[PDB]
RNA sequence: ACCUCUGCUUCUGCU
RNA sequence: AGUAGUAACAAGAG
RNA sequence: AAUG
């Protein structure tokens, strides 16, 4: 037995009576310091002292015991290990020949249980292994910084409770006062008490191997493409700034992230589709040789049964029967009939902030699913009207009546917003309100109760009145009827009604309308799984930057023709069928004012031979749309043109801007961040050709800065001059230039 | 009460901002430029493009560095047996005597059938490294009542102004050898695309610096600054030969063995990281010290005999020197092949700025060209006062000999340099870029760089070249004034 | 004759797309020689220069001369002035709550919650602390135990409650304390007669008595920061000074920095306490939301700025008006907690150092001069600069030779309270209704200003409003540092903004090498360093196949451990070969075996042994993860998880490695210097500690995972575990009904 | 004591 | 000597 | 959408 061992120690350490008064005094708290004293010193340059003292005779520490005597004296003549003890371990001190004669001849020990251990490890070879490459393709690449999951799990618990699970499958006479953590989790630890079963590895490194594979980590890495944990732990060789690489893991991937994945790309599809021509034809075109990770694109929209907007209509095109079953969280709904509008509200919460929520026009009804119970419910703009819930488990209903308090966007739990609740990164980087409300009163939502209005109960045969506990009472919250009959949630999965026009909407077998293709969100995301466009220009489905620096480099490739067949060839250069891509990130409210001002520009420059090739490159791929002028018949004025998602995507008219730049010293253009030579395309005399012929709009320069028309003048003091008037403008920081409108 | 007390605050108290002009940027270092001091002289550990290796023709393996100089000495046995010493330069604090009977001593022990290749400690041998050279240390009270133990004024390093060897080691060093001495191991086999992008892309740009002269010459730093540090806190009260070597290959596959000097090493009980052990190097070498005879009064060299190459007779010297290191620069000896990293990642990311424009893979037609794009120039030099291009790969070596002159000259008043003329090249560039930079005191700028100026060799020439760089960055940014010429 | 010039590439490629050329990061980073008291006297004067005209007196605790530079006059030039008045720092304070609502209370509670469940065990996690009992330098866990074991000595018993708050009463009622008694070693000389000359042989044996000190001088002791040189700075060319203080300040300056990150992580300007990546996206989200604001037609500047005499010019006398307006509505116990830390800085008494050393040339002699006696000599006897600044020390030096340094935050320990005043700087945004507006970030010392106007004129002029609103905090910008060029491209930390940061792969470079842990854990942080730089810091395939290559070559001459079927000799290669010949699985074998290198770009994330795992001899796999090596040892969670790496601009940062303990797992042996010095006996002290926690850990083994929590002593816990170990031993026949006396008999006894 | 220890181990006081 | 650079090492201790 |  190892007990009386321990009692025969603890008789022989009272006799030293230092270590006696050192037990007696030192209280189970400052063992943690007592545990840390010692004679060493944090080394400020580890690497010098490893080099300079593997040149030693004797480097390394033995421990004291009868493994460390079966090293031999010395080996060959080579000493091995000395006599003279450490000064910490108390054990003698070897060479680094010491452990080659461990690895070469010495005893043999039992590695039983040894792939159980690092199984994590082992999962990860695996899944190197059963692994497939694909292309590697050259191009730019906008990564975002993100906050990732660096490795799978097997399970993934917050840490106090993953270290209740540890002592439970390791120390199980350690553990304490026991949680509810080991209840939910008891299949997990009778599994890793099964797999740990007989090693004779020390429980130090299990521990750190079972909070390896339960704890996360969590960590912002730059991502683009992909983002799930199999994806992240490959990062390093799955793209580059300017390189992407094709892969797909080993193991089997999930249905949340390919669900995910798959309403990523239906709303890529669909933002790309839409400022095209005959949307339906590019929609099933692009739609058909999409891969999601390892299958196509129309497998996992026959598969998985969710999908918000745009999976309906990439369903409907492909040809599918439509499921239209929405996820708020946990809150599985389906909609019966009604059709809501998404608009932007500066909701002024009850903690005391302004917030630009999303509200809803409309008025709607729904079939909800939580966990195990059901319900119907019916609602308006920030109204929760009615709710009819079936009986289930009484913490089931009161997740689904939360979430369905939270899903109606009631101003009782706008106001009912009593705490802290953080609706931004630390990052400065925006979460979703809506979800951060849903996770605030998944546990405090007894301000919620307590300030919801009460009101009485339906005493009807059926109906059962709730209170806070969800048993029968009759001081219910409003708006909360509980019928014992049943409601047969998702079995009435009937319409047959797909009818799709041109323009991506959804128009039933009635006549009307149900989805629409200016229905979709905005707010695009990174995949959880890899996806891919089996086509020729797949880069079309990319970002504002890579969008950008693509249209440019195809402008600046083919500058001969463009110029040669703009200056010969009148209206064929704007519409082009390489500018498609290029409109897909302009809002489409300023799209035509564009086109219609850089058509302005380009025709100007044209007409009295004043040519700006920096300017001819700039203002090219603006000119797709149909413009749209003002009601003079005069095109707008514009300082930067602004292109979709952040606010360093614009487009400077006059100066250099962060996606365009242009040096006239080294001819050379950057577009973001990339350099290309312009040396041998620009004309002779181009830098004395003016600059100002090229700005605006009618407005040609007409002499140097004179102070007799005044101050500089602004884009609607010129957009509100006479025909045939003479203006000052500042072009850039320097060079003011007196100007003719017309 | 922020208003009110700045509305009764001085008018003194402001930043006084001035618009930079390419007129306000004088240039750096005047001091330089004067005749009154003296040239930087070499200050290096061991010669670089002065070097001169005995090759001696191995079958690809390994052995004792003994046996390896003792082999290389046995073919050039004329070298070996010269005991006459003709002297040609001599340090002043020096002993010709001495100095050749170290190196007979070397040789003769170097050569023997002992495996032992310890040095006997004869006064010429603790002259030569410094024996009972330390102060003693006495206690406070025996020194308080003294009067003539005073606290000694520290050396301030000197002044002095360029010396035209620099620019002949930048460009010796650059230029392409025959021999490649990087002995890089294996990695594993490729699977991914990516991995077959990278080597074959390292084909390209591990040989062109492979076959330049630095990479010989940082092989050879790190070989002895290994062997070094492994003979220094071996034996540590012995004084140790240790030859200087390197391995290499020709164009052909035939290994050679280049054996560059021999080394003392003194007694190291290296306690403290900065505590120096003392080293007296002799090398070989083939350049006349009284050509340029300003760039060596550290060195004492001897004429030990003559050589042919193919058929003509170059003359052998031997060059001695007392020197130095510690425990920190012998570690950073033995971590100095990073400068291939700083080298290449600064091209390689070129390389990829280039292939997101093209859509393929640009080494090939980056270092060489294909049918559609160019070979890539980079403005590198300066000829009668012109611009000389160059191509992808003489920039990489370039960028390669920059970074091991960042090792070799490299103490704290480079540190100072590089960081205080950072923010001048950032002005410079905010200059180019016409953003219009203004500073607030200019003059402080100039006085804080000028402070680290004083006798590193690559500092100096590096304010040289900055002088020059200037010079031409201010000619041509005259088309950026001559816009919308109104 | 064509001439090499190394800038001419900054006429082709930008210089912040080359920037990485412009860091000698391969050279040797500059490192100080000798004493450090020439920085630390120059520190003391430079302090005391830059704020005396302010309100000066003689202290009526220590005795020590005080200055006080708080609500002094204005400056009337561009010297660095320390007056920072009172009420502007309170107008950028209240501006900063009304800007956020509720952040002061929130921040305040948060860190008192986290106060209240501190234990005594978080002082032992910063690296080098003052020892007023030896006054020296020791581990935190050594400073912190002998500062406990003397406390006990004195009625004062703060450390058995477990809590922080009860210790952090016991020292600030140490301070009343008439006399403090504590541990410390004399010597006793010893004869030996032998057969020898010069007499006999002298044995001085160190044990440990109880030395006393009065009230003055443990108040003295109590606020010293003992000071050394800063070793290994990067971009400097000459020497600054170091401070590090005592355990008697660590629990106070921990909750005013836990309070201070609270503010500065819900702070849009500051970038502190993010890094990384993280701090990446802030200020690239923060310059893209002001790039987007400026007026059409008006200019937007930016300042790329650095702060001179940071450490210098502040003031714990604003830190703790600072302290009394964020806590303004917390109890008043938590605002005396947070009150002690400027309390105890504005009177701290800075220990200079070694002294100098005074040599004669002639005679060949030298001698140490200490810090008590550094006026017991005629100052003809130094050389012009130290006589200089002996000179100008003498009105501040206390006799018992430490210096008395009231203004000043020498070295920091206040990094985000800093920040926090440097924001409330940011905040202001305007002054006197004038057509600018101003914002920007602020980490430590380090800002970047960038301001709207409506021409350059006016943004000069906000900049200089800025530099004027600036000194009346404390805040002196530097002006031969900081530059201004229009918004697009600027620097700040060393990270080179040009329309996006771009990569700066050089100052990465150092970290390169072989880290120095072990053969096991270094493969692992080499192939993790390079898998984070081809994903952080802009590292090609090529280049990081190459670092594979530099790596392994560098792994194998560190750590002389080349291939086998190479021909190198030494006495571990001896075995190598032996181990490459006997080996049939020869592609199994590790790199520190005379393996193959098998890392490539796909397998950069797996273990070593985990990627050899399959390939591996049965009886070399037997032997390499054999469970009871004598080469592990007795193992603590983090030694297995982290270790330690200083980057070359910041503070250390610990990062966490995988890798399969096997006998490359070693540990290398205690310096052994501490068998000669007068510390021997605590060799003993410690291994009296050791085995009493190698009982503990025999009886308790969840010990080395949880932390143990109790107010009980070490031995009931142990004898109670024992009981119930014997008795459900006895009740399950696992012992004899003779060997269950025999335990409870020993039991009775103890 | 041509003996022993040490190579990052800190010097307020025993001096 | 020399390394080096505002102060040290060129062995320290018993 | 997250998980501090
Ligand atoms: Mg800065």
């Amino acid at each position: 037995g190892m007990t009386l061992a321990k009692i025969e120690l603890l008789k022989q350490l009272l006799r030293d009576n230092e270590a006696k008064t050192v037990l007696k005094q030192t209280t189970v708290d400052q063992y943690n310091i007592i545990r840390k004293f010692n004679t060493s010193r944090i080394e400020k340059n580890p690497s010098l002292r490893m080099k300079w003292a593997m040149c030693s005779n004797f480097p390394l520490a033995l421990t004291k015991g009868d493994m460390a005597n079966r090293i031999p004296l010395e080996y060959k003549g080579i000493q091995l290990k000395t006599n003279a003890e450490d000064i910490g371990t108390k054990g003698q001190m070897c060479s680094i020949a010491a452990v080659t004669w461990w690895n070469t001849y010495g005893p043999i020990g039992d590695t039983e249980g040894f792939e159980r251990v690092y199984e994590s490890f082992f999962l990860r070879k695996m899944r190197l292994d059963n692994a497939t490459w694909g292309r590697i393709t050259f191009g730019p690449v906008e990564r975002v910084r993100k906050r990732v999951l660096l490795n799978p799990l097997t399970k993934e618990m917050p840490p106090d409770e993953a270290s209740n699970v540890i002592m439970e499958i390791l120390f199980p006479k350690e553990a304490g006062i026991p949680r509810e953590s080991t209840w939910i989790h008891r299949e997990l630890i009778k599994e890793k008490r099964e797999k740990l079963k007989g090693t004779m590895i020390t429980p130090i490194v299990l521990a750190y191997m079972l909070e390896r594979e339960l704890v996360a980590r969590r960590r912002f890495l730059p991502v683009a493409g992909a983002t799930s944990a199999e994806f992240i732990e490959m990062l390093h060789c799955l793209q580059g700034e300017n390189w992407r690489q094709i892969y797909h893991p080993g193991g089997n991937k999930l249905t949340e992230s390919r669900s995910q994945s798959m309403i990523v790309a239906c709303r890529k599809i669909i933002r790309r589709s839409i400022v095209a021509s005959n949307p339906l034809e590019l929609a099933v075109e692009i739609a058909n040789k999409t891969v999601i990770d390892t299958e196509p694109l129309k497998s996992c929209l026959a598969a998985i049964d969710g999908g918000d907007v745009a999976c309906d209509i990439i369903r409907a095109a492909l040809g599918l029967k439509i499921r239209q079953r929405q996820r708020f969280g946990r809150l599985e709904l389906k909609r019966i009939s009604g059709r809501g509008f998404k608009n932007d509200e500066e909701i002024l919460i009850g903690n005391g902030t302004i917030q630009k929520i999303g509200i809803w026009d409309g008025e709607e009804e729904f079939h909800v699913r939580c966990g195990e119970c059901r319900g119907i419910l019916k609602k308006s703009k920030m109204k929760l009207e009615k709710l009819l819930i079936n009986s289930a488990k009484k913490e089931d209903m009161r997740d689904l009546i939360i979430l369905c308090m939270v899903f109606s966007q009631d101003t009782r739990m706008f106001q009912g917003v009593r705490g802290e609740i953080n609706f931004l990164n630390r990052a400065g980087q925006l979460l979703s309100p809506m979800y951060q409300l849903q996770r605030y009163f998944l546990n405090r939502s007894n301000d919620l109760f307590d300030q919801w209005g009460y009101e009485e109960s339906p005493k009807a045969s059926e109906l059962h009145g709730i209170n806070e506990s969800m048993n029968a009472s009759d001081y219910t919250l409003k708006g909360v009827v509980v019928t014992r009959n049943v409601i047969d949630d998702f079995s009435s999965t009937e319409t047959e009604k797909v009818s799709i026009t041109k323009n991506l909407s959804l128009i039933k077998r009635t006549g009307e309308v149900i989805m629409g293709a200016n229905d979709v969100s905005e707010l695009e995301s990174q995949a959880q799984l890899m996806i891919t466009y089996d086509t020729p220009k797949m880069w079309e489905m990319g970002t504002t930057k890579e969008l950008v620096q693509n249209t440019y480099q195809w402008v600046l490739k083919n500058l001969v023709t463009l110029k040669a067949q703009f200056l010969l060839g009148k209206e064929d250069m704007f519409q082009w069928d390489a500018f498609e891509a290029f409109e897909s990130i302009i809002p489409q409210k300023m799209a035509g004012q564009y086109s219609g001002f850089a058509r302005a520009v380009l025709k100007q420059m044209r007409d009295q031979e004043v040519m700006k090739t920096d300017q001819f490159i700039k203002l090219l791929p603006f000119c797709f749309s149909p413009p749209k002028l003002r009601s003079n018949g005069e095109p707008y004025q514009f300082l930067k043109l602004v292109l979709k998602g952040g606010g360093e995507n614009f487009i400077e008219v006059r100066k250099g801007s962060p996606l365009f730049s242009y040096n006239p010293q080294t001819e050379v253009l950057t577009i973001c961040g990339r350099m290309m030579s312009l040396k041998g395309k620009i004309e002779d005399e181009e830098r004395n050709r003016s600059m100002g012929n090229a700005v605006l709009a009618g407005f040609l320069v007409s002499g140097k800065y004179d102070p007799d028309l005044g101050d500089f003048k602004t884009i609607e003091e010129l957009e509100k001059l006479k025909p045939g008037e003479k203006a000052n403008i500042l072009l850039y920081q320097g060079k003011p230039v007196k100007v003719v409108k017309r | 009460a922020i208003e009110r007390n700045l509305a009764r605050m001085s008018p003194l108290v402001s930043v006084t901002p001035k618009k930079l002009t390419w007129e306000d940027l004088r240039p750096i270092g005047p001091h330089i430029y004067n005749h009154e001091l003296p040239e930087v002289p070499y200050n290096a550990f061991l010669l670089m493009s002065d070097e001169l290796g005995l090759a001696n023709m191995t079958e690809g393996k390994s052995k004792k560095p003994k046996t390896l100089a003792k082999e290389c000495l046995e073919k050039y046995s004329t070298l070996r047996d010269q005991t006459d010493p003709i002297l040609i330069m001599k340090s002043e604090k020096a002993n010709e005597n001495f100095l050749w009977k170290l190196w007979r001593d070397c040789v003769n022990t170097i050569s023997n059938e002992e495996m032992s290749n310890e040095l006997q400690k004869t006064n010429y041998a603790k002259w030569a490294t410094g024996d009972g050279l330390t102060y003693q240390k006495i206690m406070k009270e025996v020194a308080i009542d003294d009067e003539t133990m005073c606290q000694e004024e520290p050396k301030i390093p000197n002044k002095c102004r360029v010396a035209a060897w620099v620019q002949t080691e930048m460009n010796l060093l650059s230029t392409l050898t025959s021999k490649r001495a990087l002995d890089l191991p294996e990695i594993g086999p490729d699977v991914a695309p990516v991995e077959h992008v990278g080597s074959e892309r390292r084909k390209y740009f591990v040989n062109e610096i492979n076959y330049c002269k630095a990479s010989t010459v940082m092989m050879k730093y790190v070989l002895f600054h290994t062997s070094l540090l492994n003979e220094s806190n071996a034996s540590m009260g012995k004084y140790k030969v240790i030859p200087i070597t390197n391995r290499v290959v020709n164009e052909k596959g035939e290994s050679f063995d280049m054996l560059y000097g021999l080394a003392v090493k003194g007694q190291s009980h290296l306690r403290g990281d900065t505590d120096v052990v003392t080293v007296v190097t002799f090398e070989f070498s083939s350049t006349d010290p009284r050509v340029d005879s300003g760039k060596w009064p550290k060195y004492t060299v001897f004429r030990i005999g003559s050589l042919f190459v193919s058929g003509r007779e170059k003359s052998v010297y031997l060059y001695c020197r007392v020197n130095g290191t510690n425990k920190i620069q012998m570690k950073w000896g033995m971590e100095a092949r990073r400068c291939l990293l700083q080298s290449m990642q600064q091209m390689e990311a070129i390389v990829e700025q280039e292939s997101s424009i093209q859509g393929y893979d640009m080494t090939k037609a980056c270092f060489k060209g294909d049918r559609v794009n160019s070979p890539k120039t980079f403005s590198i030099g300066t000829q009668e006062g012109k611009l000389v291009k160059g191509s992808f790969g003489k920039a990489l070596r370039v960028i390669f000999t920059k970074c091991l002159m960042h090792y070799v000259f490299g103490n704290a008043q480079l540190e100072g340099f590089s960081a205080e003329s950072r923010r001048l090249l950032l002005l410079i560039q905010a200059l180019k870029d016409r953003k219009g930079p203004w500073v607030f005191d200019l003059e402080g700028m100039y006085s804080g760089i000028e402070e680290c100026i004083s006798n590193n060799p690559w500092v100096i020439q590096s304010a040289y070249w900055f002088n020059e760089w200037l010079g031409f960055e201010k000619e041509g940014s005259k088309v950026l004034e001559s816009v919308d010429e109104i | 004759g064509m001439n090499i010039n190394p800038y001419f590439l900054f006429i082709d490629v930008p210089i912040q797309a080359a920037i990485s050329t412009t860091f000698p990061y391969t050279g040797v980073p500059p490192y100080s020689h000798g004493t450090g008291t020439g920085y630390t006297i120059d520190t003391v004067i430079r302090t005391h220069e830059y704020s005396n005209k302010g309100k000066q007196y003689i202290s009526d605790v220590t005795g020590c001369t005080m200055v006080d530079p708080t609500n002094g006059p204005l400056p009337e030039d561009n010297e660095p002035s320390a007056y920072a008045q009172l009420d502007c720092v309170l107008e950028a304070l209240d501006r900063m709550d009304e800007e956020h609502p509720g952040l002061f209370q929130a921040a305040s509670q948060n860190a008192m919650e986290t106060l209240m469940v501190t234990t005594v065990d978080k002082l032992t996690q910063g690296r080098q602390t003052f020892d007023w009992t030896v006054c020296r330098n020791q581990p935190a866990a050594t400073a912190l135990n002998t500062t406990i074991t003397s406390f006990r000595l004195n009625d004062l018993n703060g450390a058995d409650k477990g809590g922080l708050i009860p210790f952090c009463q016991d020292i600030i009622d140490s301070l009343d304390r008439p006399e403090m008694t504590f541990f410390s070693v004399k010597n006793i000389k010893k004869k030996l007669p032998a057969k020898n000359r010069k007499g006999f042989l002298i044995k001085r044996i160190p044990m440990k008595v109880k030395d006393k000190i009065t009230k003055v001088e443990y108040i003295k002791r109590a606020l010293s920061l003992n000071t050394m040189t800063k070793d290994a700075e990067r971009g400097k060319l000459k020497r600054r000074a170091i401070a590090t203080a005592g355990i008697q300040i660590r629990g106070f300056v921990l909750v005013v920095e836990n309070l201070a990150k609270n503010i500065c992580e819900n702070l849009e300007q500051s970038g502190l306490p993010v890094g990384g990546n993280e701090k990446k996206a802030k200020l690239s989200n923060a310059v893209a939301k002001m790039l987007s604001n400026c007026p059409p037609g008006g200019i937007s500047m930016t300042v790329t700025g650095d702060n001179t005499k940071w450490n210098e010019c502040l003031n714990p006398r604003i830190f703790l008006a600072m302290t009394e307006r964020i806590t303004r509505d917390s109890p008043i116990w938590f605002r005396d907690f947070c009150s002690i830390a400027p309390v105890l800085f504005s009177n701290k008494i800075a220990r200079l150092g070694k002294g100098f050393m005074i040599t004669s040339k002639t005679k060949r002699l030298k001698a140490q001069i200490p810090c008590p006696d550094l006026f017991s000599i005629p100052l003809e006897r130094y050389n012009e600069e130290t006589r200089a600044k002996l000179k100008k020390l003498k009105p501040f030096f206390n006799e018992e030779g430490t210096a008395s340094l009231s203004p000043g935050m020498m070295m920091g320990m206040f990094n985000m309270l800093s920040t926090v005043l440097g924001v409330a700087a940011l905040g202001i945004k305007n002054i006197g209704n004038k057509e600018y507006l101003w914002d920007g970030l602020q980490s430590s010392d380090d800002f970047a200003l960038f301001v709207n106007a409506k021409d350059e004129e006016t943004c000069m002029e906000g900049i200089n409003d800025f530099y004027r609103t600036c000194k009346l905090l404390g805040i002196n910008m530097s002006k031969k540092k900081s530059y201004c060029n229009e918004t697009g491209m600027f620097e700040f930390t060393s990270m080179f903004y040009r329309d996006g940061f771009v990569s700066n792969f050089a100052m990465e470079l150092p970290s390169f090498g072989v880290a120095g842990v072990n053969e096991s854990a270094d493969m692992a942080i080499g192939m993790t360093i390079i898998k984070n730089n081809m994903i952080n810091n802009g590292m090609g395939p090529a280049t990081a196949q190459t670092a594979i290559q530099l790596f392994i070559a560098d792994y194998r001459y560190t750590y002389k451990c080349h291939r086998g079927d190479s021909k190198v000799e030494g006495k571990r290669m001896k075995i190598i070969k032996e181990l490459w010949e006997n080996t049939k699985g020869r592609d199994g074998l590790l790199v520190a075996d005379g393996g193959p290198n098998i890392y490539n770009l796909r397998n950069l994330h797996i273990p070593e042994i985990v990627l050899k795992y399959n390939l591996m001899d049965p009886e070399y796999k037997g032997r390499l993860l054999h469970p009871q090596n004598p080469f592990v040892g007795h193992l603590s969670i983090e030694g297995i998880k982290e270790a330690d790496i200083t980057p070359a601009h910041g503070p250390v940062k610990k990062m966490d490695y995988d890798a399969v303990s096997g006998t490359h797992s070693w540990r290398t042996k205690r310096n052994r210097s501490i068998l000669n010095t007068d510390q021997r006996n605590m060799i003993l002290e410690e291994q009296c500690y050791a085995k009493c926690c190698n009982l503990f850990e025999a009886c308790f083994n969840s010990a080395s995972y949880r932390k143990p929590v109790g107010q009980h002593s070490m031995l009931e816990a142990m004898a109670h575990r024992l009981r119930m170990d014997a008795r459900l031993d006895y009740e399950s026949g696992r012992m004899s009904k003779d060997d269950f006396e025999k335990a409870m008999a020993h039991l009775g006894e103890i």
